[PDB]
């Protein structure tokens, strides 16, 4: 796109300041149009523009994440009543207990039982 | 007894658009102890190239793996993967100032936002129903009869309550809340719970005045382009900017198809069959053929849900 400076330049017979200002204004949306126009086009059946966009996989990747998400919460779920972190706080001190969490969570996630966390005792 | 909370894993840099994760996965299911894919989002000045990460099993080794993809392409371009490994800093330290009374106060009432919105946005659980939140509210209280009475700097207590907000941010919705950062793709990459902030050591000095105020409005202002909604244009905006009306461009659709061989005979390209006026192609194209009336209204909305979005991507 050519700026301002470059648009009034070129038309040296009508020069007024109320109708300069109005036609770059209206230029710069008519090539702002084009810009959309051709991006679309573009980027039209390439998956992650797709999956963003249109319908189908809009509610697809909404399925998809409600799914994975709620499989997430049961694992914090798990994490309260099996009391992972019953006595842990956020603190530097208590950081070996975090990761052990943490590695703890990740195979609830996975889906694993509590014979598979022996391991990291 | 499984170590599934381990995971090696390859990484690819430069992968194409056009290039879609059905295709990735078909590359690598035939491997043995093959996982998961995780694509990144695409940045617009490397031309939308995305990164990929190809999570595989920790018992089958990744190096000979690795080799066996160097130079394999895809599509139309080259992967050249790379061995990804594993995290190092897990447990980050951020400011000492974070443990005080005053400030965890604040935090309790930032996380509960963080989760009455991400809760009502991602569609779990209009009050919300959500447990931590109705019984965290019934704790955080002083209990005394001081009515029998009259007739006759850490707090750990508000601490233990944050911690069960700020776990469930990060575990739940993969929020880091002394980071002030989301992971989005996190349950797909490798490590499905990396790196994690944390409070700090000791504040040296005495807790100064202002400067609890000034963290909580640096901090704040950090958390509010965490809850931020979809800037959608003005009605005029989307409209000038070329919103297609529905109804309108599916009557482009019916006509153009509806073609004229002669006098009174009219054909369609949607079946190869003729008719004797216009009005009877019409009530072909929408009773027979009803897939192709819904065909055009989803791409009709698919380029006016790109419209509507006013933070779209572009070229710089």
């Amino acid at each position: 796109m050519k700026t301002f400076k470059e648009f009034l330049l070129s038309l040296d017979d009508s020069v007024d300041e109320t109708e300069a200002v109005k036609r770059y204004n209206d230029y710069k949306l008519d090539f702002r149009r084009q810009q959309m126009q051709d991006f679309f086009l573009a980027h039209k059946d390439e998956e992650w523009f797709r999956s963003k966009y249109h319908p189908d996989e809009v509610g697809k990747r909404r399925q998809e994440a409600r799914g994975a998400l709620q499989n997430r919460l049961r694992v914090f779920l798990s994490l309260m009543e099996t009391g992972w972190f019953d006595n842990l706080l956020l603190d530097i001190d208590k950081a070996d207990a975090i990761v052990k969490m943490l590695d703890a969570a990740v195979i609830k996630m996975e889906g694993g039982t509590e014979n598979d966390l022996r391991i990291l005792e | 007894p499984r170590p599934l909370h381990k995971t090696c894993s390859l990484f690819m840099r430069n992968i194409a658009p056009n290039i879609s994760r059905a295709e990735i996965i078909s590359l690598c299911k035939r491997y043995p102890g093959f996982m998961r894919v995780a694509l990144s989002e695409p940045q617009p000045e490397r031309r939308f190239f995305r990164r990929g990460w190809v999570t595989f099993d920790r018992s089958v080794n990744i190096k000979e793996i690795c080799w066996n993809l160097q130079n394999i392409r895809l599509r139309e371009c080259e992967l050249s993967p790379g061995v990804n490994r594993d995290l190092t800093r897990r447990v980050r330290n951020i400011n000492g100032i974070t443990q005080h009374k005053q400030i965890v106060r604040n935090d309790i009432k930032l996380a509960a936002k963080l989760i009455h919105t991400l809760d009502d946005r991602t569609q779990l659980w209009l009050p919300s129903q959500n447990p931590i939140l109705k019984n965290i509210t019934d704790y955080l209280i002083e209990e005394v009869s001081a009515e029998e009475e009259e007739l006759l700097e850490r707090d750990e207590k508000l601490i233990k309550v944050l911690d069960k907000l700020l776990l469930y941010l990060r575990i739940v919705h993969s929020l880091d809340y002394y980071n002030t950062c989301e992971y989005p793709n996190e349950d797909e990459m490798p490590n499905r719970c990396g790196i994690i902030h944390v409070r700090g050591p000791m504040p040296p000095n005495r807790i100064s005045h202002g400067e609890v105020l000034e963290w909580q409005k640096t901090f704040e202002e950090k958390l509010t382009p965490l809850l931020s909604v979809r800037e959608s244009l003005s009605e005029e905006e989307a409209q000038k900017m070329g919103r297609k009306d529905p109804e309108q461009e599916v009557e482009k659709f019916v006509t153009s198809n509806t073609q004229e061989l002669g006098k009174d005979k009219w054909l369609c390209p949607l079946s190869g069959k003729k008719f004797k006026g216009p009005e009877f192609v019409r009530k072909h194209i929408f009773n027979k053929h009803a897939e192709k009336i819904e065909e055009v209204k989803k791409e009709v909305a698919f380029f006016n849900n790109f419209l509507t979005d006013a933070k779209r991507p572009a070229l710089p």
